[PDB]
């Protein structure tokens, strides 16, 4: 059937170790963008915070084409945790004991088109609760996204807004915003630009 | 189905002749595949003769046919081409191609086969 | 012997990451149900609560079909993890450190084909207790089931009633009613819709 | 070698997800006894209860036979998880997170063919922990085992009686005895009985 | 190169779940010598303790042997946890809730020679801690050590004495001293024994 | 293109339990460099305390060779976990459960050998915290590391100096700085050297 | 060793023959194994005949041999038989059969393989 | 690129004499890879003949020969020579070389293969 084939057809040459461009100095682009639900707690002097994330990272694939006139039907087609390639966009300052608290998921495609990658996840992550000024100071608490290994002439990652949907008023703490930042870290010996990001989370009391 | 292929071009001179071999095919995009030409003979395993990839310039030839014969691909057209000069008289066999995904033309896991085309020399 | 030929022979060709139906673009569909046995505790500060359910899925396929004429005595067969097809209904709102605690199980296929899954969990998710005012107030906790990456044209998630079979009283709480409802939602552009169910947890108090 | 050339015959057309019986419509004898060795924690009113159990299981196979003329020397033979079919015999009625206690093992197999599985538990199940007619009052707790998928007709759980050794006399509550009974859960309409076993563990107080 | 060559060529047929020896009738030796580097904590009256201990294995092997004066360099091979054979020898009065708390490690051997297995743990054991005078009473907890699979003419497991290096100046509690003792126990209806060793450590107070 | 070709050509022949050498008898050279970012909380009697580290290991392959000329574009090839090998260095007195809290990371490699596998890990370890003499004194943790099966003339640990980056001023304990030194622990037995690294921190309250 | 696949039933009959080609063997126990009849003649490689179960019911054959031949085992006597009937001169190759474990005759892994009994017209 | 190995040496000498033949590399790196040599013969398939180490001493036969083959190799003329001494009336076939990364001569993989030359005594 048309779902066997293309399934079957589509895995010939595909090591799943690939950075797929047609050039290979042309660097990739991935797109990164994150929706807060809610607020855990803000925990104790140990200067560590958990919340409720979802992530949504997007790229465009060239080596995953074809097109619906011969193929009628099929429109989407999902890959598992494995065999299709995924960037390893992780939380800098983490503070969880695995230090990756996202719940892997299938991969999603669309026609000859580009990919989305929402994980759900809680995560644990510290901060610097150092507001003692007085007990009523707005605390700014960092969430620091980015590459691990890939970086510089290979992956310009960007960023988009995050979301402002029902989070779930919290009883103690109440957030003016959540602006988010693109930065660059220089190297010792390298004009390779490699990017990071940083959402700022803010809350007085409540 | 939808996915078979054509030759057009025959081989029959002595020695020392020129040949334009050319294929094309149809069903599926002309531009996610490269394309192998082998040769089979009447008792005789499969050998590889010429090879290009996707992409436009990785031209591979074999050991023995290095400065002899040449391989083209025209995308717009649809259209691949085997230009062969000064031909020994060894090459007596059945040419036919092979397609495969993304790759190189080193050995790969070929997905749509043709048939051939009979050179007598 | 007939029960190893059929295992033999009913795979040949069951690329598990497969949607079985006959016609591509025919949507399929899927009956869903719970039956709640238990609740553990609902802590106060923190908005999440505990509960004990056993899911119930229940598909038509379409690549697993034999007759029984020919092969006498075996009706019912049994497959792993790994290499069956599964629709991933989660919980959305959830709160556990782990997106799924489904322990998984065998799928069952009888005769034409028609699969059952039965999954047990011990659930946390996250609800909204804001009836500190009147302690006499009921509670309606949101429970909400659906599909994360499968919707619109290809799952047609339906709905059956609860269950009340057993329930282990509670010392602190006690049950009002279980109601249930499909709702949906429309992407920004596009035809296609996304289902989704929602249950009703009511108590008031003990 | 013996022991290779036995270990790589025996396993030629062996596929784990097979129920071993010469005939398939015959029901297949399974029998099941515990021993439990320990108690860590009955808790108070919370509902749980926490034991310390080793299970055991024993089957007839008709796939793993030979005799010992043409093989001298070898009387045991031992195998992983996963190789092997085993019965999946659960608690109904748990309440840990992963819902299973049981610690994998090898399992042996004699010549003629038997099947000896004994794995160790912490299994954390439920109960009624209400002893309001002052302290002195005698608590029954029920653990309730039985197959997931399997019932009627194939699989026909025989008891044994349990084991009272080494129980490592409490300091606060003491055995008075382990019954154990076999019961039908027969749905409706159905013609085929779906066994089960419930053991009864009965405590006053010290 | 060398290396190479002896890795490729020494598990042309190494069926792990075999048993290497000789002769299929002769038992096998196995040497056990535990190394206590540290108790965590006595616990309270649950009966639990919590020690630091790297166990210690040593075994010889038929199928692992190569003559050194042709492989200049390389004497001694190692082997992840998957590939080589280990024997199941672990705790029996085991408190865990996942039973073997054991980090597996790489099994070393050398030139025609034996094995080395080191693993270290954290080991929740219970003993029986009921000190028949006033709470301040010398207090002697047994650890039971033995295979669970193989025992009797198979493994003649034998002991040797455990180690007193640093200890780790605990602040609460004293030991006197770590013997230990070689059982052949449990000789029941089957001819062959049971093998066992258990260890004392005895501890009065600070 | 390039990059597959070199993917698919690089592992024909990589048994990943090598140790890649030009020649069997030469040792390897192995950097090794921590750099910690926090210190989470110093517990009580137990004598452990918390702290977040990333490892750094440096090393040279011979296996891991090209030349970018007939290779445009591609600099930089990564590795999973599994296929590459790694140096087994780790933590001797280790007080966590699992022995093992590094967040496995791809190998990075370049035209001519040379690897970096920086591993973040929260690490339990423990200490000596029994100064009687003065409460207020300067507390001195050692941190043991060094490999676990390899040792001497077959990779000989080379140390490099530490890193006090942005350690995220604490709030009860402060620092004066992270000296370390290479020791030996050579054997009676032959006269191959046991190599560790040793690194002290030394703190006093704020 | 103690293996040994034994024939018997050598022929050199034209259409109209009947023949009942036999086979026995030793060594393992011949109530735990299936056996299968298989084919090779000079132009093929190898080719499907007949195969039994190891109860003794429900046995299989190949779609050019759906009719003429019959198959039997008898587990108390240790022997096979063939019972090849109608006679075609296509039926020019060598009978070795196979044996394998609890088994259905259609494909499976063997573990004793048997010598050839070549038969021509 | 043109990744070839070319093979001479014309051996159709008598029984006795000698014969010398040698080998040549175009597009790797001679320092990094392993070669053997496969002989085929118009009856057989493929034989190991004999090879050697990316090391430079770890020469390996065949048991068919032992002491009337040598082989050596040269990095700086990117070449391998094999000498063929005493020769017998038995081995007559046609030689060609396999090239391998880093490895042994016992069986191993093979990326690039090499030209046949014709020998018959
Ligand atoms: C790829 O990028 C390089 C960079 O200069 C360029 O020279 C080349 O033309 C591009 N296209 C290719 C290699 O097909
Ligand atoms: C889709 O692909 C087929 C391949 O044969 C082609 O004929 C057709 O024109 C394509 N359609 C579009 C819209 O690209
Ligand atoms: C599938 O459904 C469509 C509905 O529009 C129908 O036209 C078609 O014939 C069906 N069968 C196919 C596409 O094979
Ligand atoms: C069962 O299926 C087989 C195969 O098509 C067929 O020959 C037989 O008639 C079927 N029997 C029934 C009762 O449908
Ligand atoms: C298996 O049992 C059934 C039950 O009556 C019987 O008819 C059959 O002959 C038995 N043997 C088989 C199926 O080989
Ligand atoms: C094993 O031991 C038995 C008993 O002494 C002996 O007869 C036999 O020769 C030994 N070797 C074997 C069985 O290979
Ligand atoms: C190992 O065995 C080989 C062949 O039997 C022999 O040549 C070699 O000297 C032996 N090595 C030792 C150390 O005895
Ligand atoms: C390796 O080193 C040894 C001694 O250091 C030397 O004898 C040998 O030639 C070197 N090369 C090898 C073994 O390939
Ligand atoms: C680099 O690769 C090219 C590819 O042809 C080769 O010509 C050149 O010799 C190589 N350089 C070195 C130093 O090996
Ligand atoms: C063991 O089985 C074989 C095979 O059937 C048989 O020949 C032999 O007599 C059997 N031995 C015993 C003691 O039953």
């Amino acid at each position: 059937e048309f779902q066997r084939k293309l399934y079957k057809e589509l895995v010939k040459n595909y090591n799943p170790l690939e950075r797929p461009v047609a050039n290979d100095s042309q660097p990739l682009t991935v797109y990164f963008s994150l929706s807060l639900l809610q607020i855990m707690d803000v925990d104790e002097k140990n200067q560590v915070l958990t919340t409720n994330i979802w992530l949504q990272m997007s790229w465009t694939d060239h080596y995953l084409q074809w097109n619906v006139s011969e193929y009628p039907g099929v429109k989407t087609v999902r890959f598992p945790d494995g065999q299709i390639w995924k960037p390893d966009i992780l939380l800098y300052n983490s503070a969880d004991e695995r230090f990756d608290a996202t719940f892997h998921t299938n991969v999603l495609v669309n026609s000859s088109g580009h990919c989305q990658y929402l994980p759900p996840g809680i995560f644990k992550s510290s901060c610097y609760i150092d507001v003692r000024w007085f007990p009523f100071d707005v605390q700014h608490c960092k969430l620091k996204f980015g590459s691990w290994s890939y970086g510089g002439w290979s992956l310009d990652l960007q960023m988009q807004e995050a979301d402002i949907s029902g989070y779930i008023p919290n009883g103690e703490w109440d957030l003016v915003g959540i602006p988010g930042k693109r930065s660059e870290r220089f190297y010792e010996c390298c004009k390779e630009p490699y990017p990071d990001v940083t959402f700022t989370v803010t809350m007085r009391r409540r | 189905a939808q996915v078979q292929l054509v030759e057009s071009g025959g081989g029959l001179v002595q020695a020392g002749g020129s040949l334009k071999l050319s294929c094309a095919a149809s069903g599926f995009t002309f531009a996610h595949y490269a394309m192998v030409w082998f040769r089979q003979a009447p008792g005789k395993e499969r050998e590889f003769v010429a090879g290009i990839s996707w992409s436009g310039a990785s031209t591979y030839y074999a050991s023995s046919v290095k400065g002899r014969f040449t391989i083209s691909r025209d995308n717009a057209k649809n259209t691949v081409y085997l230009q062969m000069n000064s031909l020994k008289p060894e090459d007596t066999a059945v040419y036919y191609v092979a397609a495969a995904r993304f790759g190189v033309g080193v050995d790969d896991d070929y997905s749509y086969w043709g048939q051939g085309t009979q050179v007598t020399v």
